[PDB]
């Protein structure tokens, strides 16, 4: 029963208009600054255990750490209820995002119905998403997401990919002498599912032997696909290959994906 | 460590055109080329990934530098075209584990002696 109270992070206070997405030790929900009319997104996080805190803790500092980009979900602010003040009797956290359209998933799902997705239009959804993992990469040391899947992209209002969702990211703590390979490239082979799967509309766990549509993408998808890790290729060797195809067609790939707003 | 082995180049007329090959001792996954013209930084001009063909140039010679390889993937190739004065330097063959950080950076694991080109 949180639909419908009003909350209050720092200078901010706002009421909680709906649920969004329920699941395991989290929901989300619609919510509203009630002084100044604007829409956010709000996370609200359960933990009854320090181990939990931890991870939660982690979650909120990557999401902190890697806003100010366009395609990464814009950090508005965190709070903490303790076990006391809570509705559960647990410690709460809650963080507060920009509101996203919605998923993915569901804009796709709406244009499946009207036929396989141009190569402009699957150009754009993966650079998109790919800048945003690339972003992650770049951090130093570099931060690796681990759990990247087509369903947890947003489309942002402007049209555009928002990437969210890093209760899996892992990096190094107490940084200072390397560039080893740290679980960069199992984003890269979840990558390439998702150009897979955004192509030929099924997971990949082989590209069909006459396509003439998608062929420009093909060896992208091969090479990041490859079994072995060195093999396959980094964030910015994809990202510089999207670049060049884009190029090609005339593309702008960060421009808005306007056939998927109707 | 892999023997890199380079041959062509030279000197040319301003429009002409060149070709570099490189052959290493063994199978790499990334070769490429990279130069160093008179005073300036080390400088990544393109580079293959053997498993795909995907190939890497640096803006400078985008359009007139085509890098290929053979099917055996023991050589790489670089056709030059379109030369000109800019283009003067060593070129170095070298193999990398990154393409694109190499275009960037020069960023590579062993690199082979070098080749002059001259320009006019
Ligand atoms: C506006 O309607 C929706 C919005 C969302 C949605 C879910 N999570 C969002 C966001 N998150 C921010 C990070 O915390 C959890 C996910 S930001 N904007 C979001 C929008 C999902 C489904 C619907 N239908």
């Amino acid at each position: 029963d949180f639909v419908g109270q009003t909350v209050e992070l720092g200078e901010l206070r706002l009421r909680v208009r709906r649920v969004l997405a329920e699941g395991g030790f989290a929901f989300v929900y619609e919510a509203q600054d009630v002084g100044s009319g604007r829409e956010y997104a709000l996370k609200r996080l359960l933990s009854n255990e320090e181990e939990k805190n931890r991870a939660i803790i982690q979650e909120v500092c990557f999401m902190k750490k890697l806003s100010g980009h366009p395609n990464i979900v814009q950090f508005c602010s965190a709070a903490s209820i303790g076990k006391e003040e809570s509705d559960t009797g647990q410690a709460e956290f809650l963080l507060l995002t920009e509101l996203c359209k919605g998923q993915l998933v569901e804009f796709l799902k709406k244009m499946e119905s009207r036929g396989p997705l141009s190569c402009d239009t699957v150009l754009k959804i993966f650079y998109q998403t790919c800048r945003a993992v690339q972003h992650m990469h770049r951090q130093k040391p570099p931060i690796i997401h681990r759990d990247l899947k087509v369903e947890n992209l947003l489309l942002s209002n402007q049209g555009t990919i928002k990437l969210c969702d890093f209760g899996s990211a892992t990096t190094i703590s107490h940084y200072p002498y390397s560039n080893f390979p740290i679980g960069e490239k199992q984003d890269i082979w979840a990558l390439g599912c998702i150009l897979y799967l955004l192509c030929f509309r099924q997971h990949p766990f082989s590209i069909p032997p006459h396509d003439t549509q998608y062929t420009v993408f093909h060896s992208l998808i091969r090479a990041m696909l490859q079994v072995n890790p060195e093999e396959r290729l980094s964030i910015a060797e994809v990202v510089h290959q999207l670049q060049e195809i884009a190029a090609a067609r005339n593309v702008n790939p960060k421009s808005p994906i306007t056939e998927l707003l109707e | 460590q892999v023997q890199l082995q380079e041959s062509g180049g030279g000197s040319v007329q301003a429009g002409g055109s060149l070709r570099l090959s490189c052959g290493a001792s063994e199978y790499t996954s990334r070769m490429g080329w990279f130069r160093q013209a008179p005073g300036a930084e080390r400088e990544g001009v393109a580079c293959i990934h053997r498993q795909s063909n995907l190939s890497y140039y640096s803006d400078s010679v985008r359009g007139r530098f085509t890098i290929s390889q053979d099917n055996a993937k023991t050589t790489a190739f670089l056709l030059m075209s379109s030369l000109k004065p800019e283009d003067t330097a060593i070129y170095y063959c070298a193999t990398t584990t990154d393409c694109a950080a190499f275009v960037e950076r020069a960023t590579a694991i062993t690199a082979g002696q070098g080749t002059q080109v001259t320009v006019s």
